[PDB]
């Protein structure tokens, strides 16, 4: 029972369980295109100031 | 010996990974009744087969 | 040039708000510590790991 326990146990941690170290490589990722794509929204918004003169 | 070769039986007869018996006979190679395959590729024939006897009494 | 509607913010918009969704998707699972949080992420996989909660517990 403790036998079968501990192997039950381990695929049930395999898929419920988030591997932590790669979640991190997808925060980061993620995070950083949320700045790229917000300097960009910026960026086109002052661009039709241009046509002004 | 009674009661061990009983529970050698209850074993094989309770022996199970997600709700499926394991110790049966069911995957063997002679008589089967179900064949286990895990799709280990990412195309479509990529599958390899486990055979697994029967283990009661 | 077009000063009426600026295309290339809608792209941008558009863009940053689908980013923005993965990054609070990867907080949900960074801070439960599992994998699956809401149905739908693994709907077969959720079905299977309960099943073995079960069987754990």
């Amino acid at each position: 029972l403790m036998n079968a326990y501990e192997n039950t146990q381990a695929s049930e941690s395999r898929i419920r369980d988030t591997d932590m170290a790669e979640q991190m490589t997808s925060f980061t990722r993620y995070q950083i295109l949320t700045q790229a794509a917000t300097s960009m929204l910026a960026q086109a918004n002052m661009k039709s100031q241009s046509v002004m003169r | 010996v009674s009661q061990l070769v009983d529970e050698i039986d209850r074993i094989a007869s309770q022996a199970e990974f997600n709700k499926m018996k394991l110790l049966t006979g069911a995957f063997a190679r002679l008589n089967p009744t179900a064949s286990m395959w895990f799709h280990i590729g990412a195309n479509m024939h990529q599958r390899e087969r486990v055979y697994i006897e029967t283990m009661n009494t | 040039m077009i000063i009426n509607h600026n295309v290339s913010a809608i792209f941008a918009h558009r863009t940053l708000k689908s980013n923005d969704a993965n990054l609070s998707k990867d907080i949900e699972k960074l801070s439960s510590g599992m994998r699956i949080n809401k149905a739908g992420d693994d709907a077969s996989g959720l079905a299977v790991s309960e099943k073995m909660r079960t069987q754990i517990a």
